[PDB]
RNA sequence: GGCGCUGCUGCAGUUGAAACGCCCGUAGUUGGCCCCCCGCCGCCACGAGGAAACGGGAGCGCUCCAGGCAGGUUGGACCCGCCGCGUGGGACCGCGGCGGGCCCGGCGCGCCGCGGCAGCCCCGAGGAGAGCGGGCGGGGGCACCGGUACCGGCCGGGGACGGGUGAAACAGGAUGAUCCCGCCGAGACCGCCGGCCGCGCAGGCGCCUGCCAAGACCGCCUCUGUCAAUCAAGGGCGAAGGCCGGGGGCUAGAAGGCGAUCAGACACCACCGUAUUCCCGGCCGUAAACGGUGCCGCCCCGCGGCCGGCGCGCGUCCCGCCGGCCGCCCAGGGAAACCGGGAGGCUCCGGGCUCUGGGGGGAGUAUGGCCGCAAGGCUGAAACUUGAAGGCAUUG
């Protein structure tokens, strides 16, 4: 079908390599977390690999993982 | 590393028109090459191109019609006196009647018909056909 | 300025013995005229003082050695082992 | 990158946004996130890590956008700039790590390799900064004064 | 002497050596990508007496013992006592056991 | 002859012609 | 390109130039001055001598026959050269002190067709043309 | 000149002659994108100034002509020296606190904030380095350590030949061999698994357990700000064999010895055996060190396989992305064989850099030099001789 290449499709222009879009951006972004043993959310890396806490806990609450990050049982949203 | 950015525009463009594409994506842009596509729009061998903005270096889309034989730089920008365009045209263009050398001038990007209609000198870029 | 270009400290035994036991002389005499580190002193004033005896003129330690070299190979590895075969008869 | 000294030919690299601005949900202000800063700055992490943290914990993906200067141009403003610059500091560093391996180990070829080839890339540093005028003129980088001066 | 094969006449893709192997039937010195190899799976009596035997056993659901024998040779003995034959230029290029 | 005997046979024959020249 | 280039090389287009002019066979033997030495004329079309001997020469490998020939003592430089007597039954005109005018076969001093060894051959005898003498033009005295 | 067989224009380097065994690296050469309208180079044009003759070139019937400047108010016009000097341009290619008043014709030199200037940072490369997280692998070094086998020795059992080959003969055995079983010693080696698997700069890389520093890749809204590409000289590494000094010594085994074969056999085959093969400290610097294919960068019809990392999906699979290793193949290329991730985008020839070749011989030789303990290595001619040598392919 008629594809013009300076109006592409998002969709498939997602599924590329992040470098090779038209124009070039980002794969990352920010999401929200809800605490087990507290009521306020708190806005995270979605590819954190540095430690991150819980306003009052000691423990942690996200894993390195080499891609997108694990949280140790809490319950998120994207915004 | 990279050196000359509009030689490799120039070869992705007559690749894509070899096989009959109808647009082709090239990058980076600079100055040099919005003046050359500029040049070969004005004579009438390609329609529209678009240059695409990143904060960086671009990327220029580029429309083909099917008129371009080919198109080519010369690498170093020789030294031309007024009096060796046609020393140059019988030996990189295909007549005396059609085709372009482009240089660069202090009073413009022109090809050869105005080099001489101002029988003034200059500096080579390249060729088109 | 550089004052010989091979023969280095057997330049005193002149054109005598021949090549192959001035080879061996540069080797031994450097080694056994060489400074070494006090293991106790922390320093690098342990100097021969007669065959097998070493004293540190810092720390004044005398130890027992080599030849001509403070430690031996032999020394070093019956050392590792004589250590590794205690720490086995630790249960 | 990974291509200056073997043939490696990779790309895994960070791509930053088109748009320069705060989130919406930057509350900080250009004072306090210098407050960050140089409260990480004493505390003893490297610019390259601080941008970690404030990513992290602090949730800003990028510093200029929110103050308009870069971490390490903070860091001078303030007065908190290291004599030797960070990757340069990094490279005499490793170089130090090697040559305190190959103090036990003298059969290691492999590891001499791997000297001469950071060592190369730290006169080259070297030449760069002492000519653009970040660092004396009379700097050097000899291996046998190199140990102590991380230090200071 | 054009080049023959694509392979050069082994698979070794990606290194410089490669281990060495003696050849069964002679004992010649042959790298390990280029070495003919096969396996062979047989009893150790023949099947004309393993009937035999089977019937002048005396264990209750006895079973003849296998054996399991890699064999490896040389191109020449491989050509020689015809593990390998020669082949047309076109059919050199099948791989088909 | 094979090359590689060519070559060993020109290496004694150097060989020769220096133990020649060395005396005198 | 295999070849440099950029506006600032012109010292290494040339040096390459020089360099590589010495691997071609002719350019080195009309520079090098060995083959001016070498010559026999002392690179001149022509020289004279007397000659001190008759001889015949035997054809090479697929021809057969017996081709005519001097031994030649240059005058110039007390040189030994043999030269071709040509054009049949003109060695009868050649005695044993006779000051013969030589010449070259062409090919700059290479042998021609079947004969081995000789680059020259005697064009006048006495100072006589052996063209003319073989044409019975002049004649040689007595 | 022919000759594009000297190649700037414009040659060749898989197999015809020809890519350095590899990595680092100075001089040299080259170096992305960006602000216009200032200065200094380069460049382009047009001038000024200095020699004719020659070379072009306007006019002229020595009867024509090679000529000469003649001639019937005349005429011998004009061009052609140049990396220097002058005027103008300025695309391309490099390199680069301010006002105001004291103050006064300027210009410096300072003097006071004396508020007039928005006072004084492109961006962050499908360049590079640095970092954090994650896995990945016969990548490297040191210690320690298992396993059968080969060889040697000892106890016992039993009693005639054993070994070796195509067939034999020399070695072995009633001083009981060959064979069976148990025990001891030493030094190599690391099977089956083991691969169109994997790692390293190449040479190369495979037992157990521990320790030690590294590495490329991926993922990333982390740091910096061109810090890069290739490289004479120079430095490092470098299979096997070989050399010097210590150690060790099972297997195999140059040399040496011996049984056959043969016309001969000083060879192939059988048997015994020294250096060597192993370790430590050096040296030497070469291999069909091979993909016979230099390094960086771009574009490139397609279909598969395997290896590492990541992400979306349904309910292990499945679709994609980056990086590596491989097969087949349209077009295009080529003398063809074949290539095709290039050997393509090239007589329609110009992205950057380094090395090498110029018919066959003589010759990698003579000679000089540097290096090496030596064995050598590196550099490397001339006279003279020759009509071919050689590539890929067709039929016999
Ligand atoms: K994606
Ligand atoms: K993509
Ligand atoms: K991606
Ligand atoms: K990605
Ligand atoms: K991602
Ligand atoms: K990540
Ligand atoms: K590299
Ligand atoms: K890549
Ligand atoms: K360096
Ligand atoms: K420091
Ligand atoms: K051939
Ligand atoms: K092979
Ligand atoms: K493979
Ligand atoms: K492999
Ligand atoms: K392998
Ligand atoms: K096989
Ligand atoms: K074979
Ligand atoms: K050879
Ligand atoms: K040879
Ligand atoms: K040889
Ligand atoms: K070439
Ligand atoms: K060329
Ligand atoms: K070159
Ligand atoms: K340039
Ligand atoms: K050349
Ligand atoms: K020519
Ligand atoms: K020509
Ligand atoms: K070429
Ligand atoms: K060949
Ligand atoms: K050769
Ligand atoms: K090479
Ligand atoms: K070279
Ligand atoms: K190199
Ligand atoms: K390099
Ligand atoms: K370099
Ligand atoms: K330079
Ligand atoms: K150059
Ligand atoms: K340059
Ligand atoms: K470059
Ligand atoms: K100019
Ligand atoms: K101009
Ligand atoms: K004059
Ligand atoms: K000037
Ligand atoms: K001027
Ligand atoms: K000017
Ligand atoms: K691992
Ligand atoms: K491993
Ligand atoms: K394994
Ligand atoms: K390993
Ligand atoms: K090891
Ligand atoms: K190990
Ligand atoms: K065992
Ligand atoms: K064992
Ligand atoms: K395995
Ligand atoms: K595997
Ligand atoms: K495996
Ligand atoms: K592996
Ligand atoms: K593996
Ligand atoms: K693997
Ligand atoms: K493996
Ligand atoms: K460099
Ligand atoms: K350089
Ligand atoms: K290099
Ligand atoms: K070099
Ligand atoms: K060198
Ligand atoms: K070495
Ligand atoms: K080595
Ligand atoms: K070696
Ligand atoms: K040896
Ligand atoms: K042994
Ligand atoms: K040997
Ligand atoms: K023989
Ligand atoms: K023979
Ligand atoms: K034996
Ligand atoms: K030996
Ligand atoms: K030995
Ligand atoms: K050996
Ligand atoms: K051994
Ligand atoms: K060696
Ligand atoms: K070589
Ligand atoms: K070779
Ligand atoms: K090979
Ligand atoms: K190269
Ligand atoms: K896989
Ligand atoms: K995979
Ligand atoms: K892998
Ligand atoms: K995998
Ligand atoms: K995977
Ligand atoms: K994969
Ligand atoms: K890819
Ligand atoms: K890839
Ligand atoms: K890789
Ligand atoms: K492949
Ligand atoms: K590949
Ligand atoms: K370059
Ligand atoms: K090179
Ligand atoms: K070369
Ligand atoms: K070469
Ligand atoms: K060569
Ligand atoms: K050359
Ligand atoms: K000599
Ligand atoms: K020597
Ligand atoms: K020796
Ligand atoms: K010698
Ligand atoms: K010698
Ligand atoms: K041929
Ligand atoms: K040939
Ligand atoms: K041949
Ligand atoms: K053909
Ligand atoms: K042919
Ligand atoms: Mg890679
Ligand atoms: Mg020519
Ligand atoms: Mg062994
Ligand atoms: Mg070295
Ligand atoms: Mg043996
Ligand atoms: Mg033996
Ligand atoms: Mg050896
Ligand atoms: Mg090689
Ligand atoms: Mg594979
Ligand atoms: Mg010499
Ligand atoms: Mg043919």
């Amino acid at each position: 079908m008629n594809v013009d290449l300076l109006y592409p499709d998002p969709v498939e222009e997602q599924r590329k390599h992040k470098l090779k879009r038209l124009v070039q951006g980002p794969n990352s972004y920010f999401l929200e977390i809800k605490c087990a043993g507290c009521q306020d959310i708190v806005v995270v890396y979605s590819h954190a690999n540095t430690p991150v806490f819980c306003p009052g806990c000691t423990s942690q609450i996200s894993i390195p993982t080499g891609g997108k990050c694990a949280f140790t049982s809490q319950v998120e949203r994207y915004r | 590393v990279r050196i000359n950015v509009l030689r490799d525009a120039l070869k992705s463009i007559c690749n894509a028109q070899r096989i009959g594409k109808k647009q082709v994506i090239v990058r980076p842009s600079s100055k040099v090459i919005i003046e050359f596509l500029q040049l070969m729009q004005k004579n009438g061998y390609i329609s529209d191109f678009a240059v695409v903005d990143n904060h960086r270096s671009n990327r220029i889309v580029v429309n083909l019609i099917g008129r371009l034989n080919k198109a080519g730089v010369i690498s170093p920008r020789f030294d031309i006196p007024a009096n060796d365009i046609e020393k140059w045209v019988v030996n990189l263009l295909p007549s005396r009647l059609f085709g372009h050398i482009i240089l660069t001038t202090s009073q413009g990007i022109m090809d050869h018909i105005e080099a001489q209609h101002r029988q003034i000198g200059g500096k080579v870029i390249g060729y088109f056909y | 300025a550089k004052r010989t270009k091979k023969v280095g400290l057997t330049g005193k035994y002149g054109t005598r013995y021949g090549r192959a036991a001035r080879k061996q002389l540069l080797k031994i005499e450097t080694s056994q005229k060489a400074k070494y580190t006090c293991p106790f002193c922390a320093k690098d004033k342990v100097r021969r003082t007669a065959c097998g005896i070493w004293t540190c003129r810092s720390c004044s330690k005398t130890m027992a050695g080599g030849a001509y070299s403070l430690h031996t190979e032999p020394a070093n590895a019956a050392r590792a082992t004589i250590r590794r075969l205690r720490l086995a008869r630790e249960d | 990158m990974g291509r200056m000294h073997s043939k490696g030919k990779g790309i895994s690299r960070s791509a930053i946004p088109y748009t320069r601005a705060p989130a919406p949900w930057n509350k900080y202000t250009p004072e306090d996130v210098c407050e960050q800063i140089c409260k990480l700055a004493k505390k003893g992490t490297p610019p390259s890590r601080i941008g970690l943290i404030l990513r992290d914990q602090f949730a800003i993906g990028q510093v200029k956008n929110v103050t308009g200067s870069k971490i390490v141009r903070i860091l001078k403003a303030k007065g908190l700039a290291p004599e030797i610059p960070e990757d340069l500091y990094c490279m005499i560093k490793k170089a130090v790590a090697i040559r305190k391996h190959l103090e036990r180990s003298r059969r290691d070829k492999d590891s001499k390799f791997r000297l001469i080839l950071v060592e190369s890339r730290i006169h080259r540093l070297a030449r760069y900064y002492r000519q653009a005028r970040r660092l004396p003129p009379t700097f050097r980088y000899k291996s046998d004064q190199a140990a102590a001066l991380l230090a200071t | 002497m054009p080049v023959k094969r694509r392979n050069n006449g082994r698979s070794k893709y990606n290194c410089g050596h490669t281990n060495i192997v003696r050849c069964q039937n002679c004992h010649r010195c042959v790298p390990k990508d280029k070495v003919i190899k096969r396996f062979t799976i047989r009893n150790i009596v023949d099947n004309t007496i393993a009937d035999d035997v089977l019937n002048a056993c005396v264990i209750q659901g006895f079973a003849i013992p296998k054996l399991y024998n890699k064999v490896q040779y040389c191109v020449s003995c491989s050509i020689h006592n015809h593990i390998v034959r020669v082949r047309s230029r076109e059919d050199r290029k099948i791989r088909t056991p | 002859m094979r090359a590689k005997w060519a070559k060993k046979r020109m290496r004694k024959l150097k060989r020769k012609r220096r133990h020649m020249k060395a005396r005198s | 390109m295999s070849k440099t280039s950029g506006l600032y090389t012109a010292r290494k287009l040339r040096t390459v130039r020089r360099v590589n002019r010495w691997a071609d066979k002719k350019y080195r033997k009309a520079h090098l001055g060995t083959w001016l030495k070498a010559n026999p004329l002392e690179g001149a079309c022509m020289a004279r001598g007397i000659v001190t001997q008759k001889i015949g020469i035997s054809a090479k490998q697929p021809n057969s026959a017996v081709r005519k020939a001097v031994r030649v003592q240059l005058t110039k430089n007390s040189k030994k050269i043999t030269a071709f007597v040509p054009r049949d039954g003109s060695i009868t005109y050649i005695d044993n002190n006779d000051e013969v005018l030589v010449a070259g076969f062409g090919r700059a001093g290479r042998a021609v067709g079947d004969i081995p060894g000789c680059r020259f051959k005697v064009i006048k005898v006495a100072g006589i043309g052996l063209l003319a003498l073989f044409l019975r033009k002049r004649e040689k005295r007595a």
